[PDB]
């Protein structure tokens, strides 16, 4: 019951992050930090091929 | 015409030269105006003259 | 066992670099749009990832 | 330290200039400072010390 | 100022300097650019900075 409930609301952090509605509260852990580090990473991806 | 910006600010500035309406967040050059009312400064060997 | 982690990043003003602070040079340089923005780009990003 | 100093003291090639320095020009620029001068800017090592 | 000082020409800033280079009269940087001059009378050292 409890790793359940951790992984559903670890998966609300993640997605409310990609879309960017949780974006002040990012910091919260580590774990949000690859978030981040991931959407950072992309963007370079979508503008430097052109 | 959609929109425009007007290169009189700082941010707009750096806008303008990097020729985008949005600029990532990072680090970016800048050079300060140089004036233009220039002394001149001479410097020579005396000579056979 | 040698493992290198890293490189020292070296970042370049573009206008400086070709211009040399002339103001007659940096402008002629403006329409070279696409050239400054392709090599500070790629200088730049890296040093960020 | 015995791998940063039996290795070769690499005085003439890349370290991060201090800004502060070059532009007060008490002195003649350095190689460092000559550097900036046009353009090129070597950041401080990611790996700090 | 824009400068014409032995002959090399550009525009900067000139300055007094502290030191004693002996030889010559102009220091030029790598890609040729003049750093500093010496005044063939006393001697002192000048130094020029965009
Ligand atoms: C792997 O990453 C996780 C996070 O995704 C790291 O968990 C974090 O670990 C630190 C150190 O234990 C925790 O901070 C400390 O928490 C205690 C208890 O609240 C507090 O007394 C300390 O002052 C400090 O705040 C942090 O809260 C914890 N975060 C989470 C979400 O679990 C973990 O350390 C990483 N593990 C490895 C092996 O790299
Ligand atoms: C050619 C010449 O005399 N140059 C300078 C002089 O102008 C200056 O006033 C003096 C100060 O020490 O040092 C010397
Ligand atoms: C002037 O040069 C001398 C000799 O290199 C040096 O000891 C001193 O620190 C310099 N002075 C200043 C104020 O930078």
């Amino acid at each position: 019951r409890i790793l359940a409930a951790s992984f559903n609301k670890a998966m609300t952090n993640i997605v409310d992050a990609f879309t960017g509605v949780n974006d002040a509260i990012t910091q919260t852990s580590q774990a949000l930090q690859t978030v981040a580090t991931a959407l950072n990473k992309i963007q370079d991806v979508v503008n430097q091929q052109g | 015409i959609a929109n425009i910006i007007y290169c009189n600010s700082v941010i707009n500035r750096l806008r303008c030269d990097q020729l985008s309406f949005d600029v990532p967040d990072g680090f970016y050059s800048t050079s300060p105006i140089q004036p233009v009312e220039l002394p001149v400064s001479i410097v020579s060997l005396p000579v056979y003259h | 066992e040698y493992l290198q982690i890293t490189s020292t990043p070296i970042v370049v003003d573009c206008s400086t670099y070709v211009c040399n602070g002339n103001v007659r040079c940096v402008e002629l340089l403006k329409q070279y749009t696409s050239a400054c923005k392709t090599i500070e780009d790629a200088l730049r990003n890296s040093a960020m990832l | 330290d015995i791998l940063f100093s039996k290795l070769v003291t690499s005085g003439l090639g890349t370290v991060d200039a201090d800004y502060k320095k070059c532009t007060k020009g008490l002195s003649i620029a350095d190689l460092a400072c000559a550097q900036y001068y046009n353009g090129i800017m070597v950041l401080p090592g990611v790996a700090d010390a | 100022t824009k400068y014409n000082i032995y002959d090399v020409s550009g525009v900067g800033v000139i300055r007094i300097s502290n030191d004693t280079f002996l030889n010559g009269i102009t220091y030029t940087s790598t890609s040729g650019n003049l750093l500093g001059f010496k005044d063939v009378t006393n001697g002192t050292i000048y130094s020029i900075t965009p």
